[PDB]
């Protein structure tokens, strides 16, 4: 699921699933 | 940043994991 174009909520979802308990930062600029 | 790497071009795990805590 990560090796595609991911935008907006789809990107945030991928960071959530991959990062897990590590958390993450989303900085779209 | 993430949008240029993962939205306007094809994302990767390597790149996503740079944004994990």
């Amino acid at each position: 699921f990560v090796n595609q174009h991911l935008c907006g909520s789809h990107l945030v979802e991928a960071l959530y699933l991959v990062c897990g308990e590590r958390g993450f930062f989303y900085t779209p600029k | 940043g993430i949008v240029e790497q993962c939205c306007t071009s094809i994302c990767s795990l390597y790149q996503l994991e740079n944004y994990c805590g």
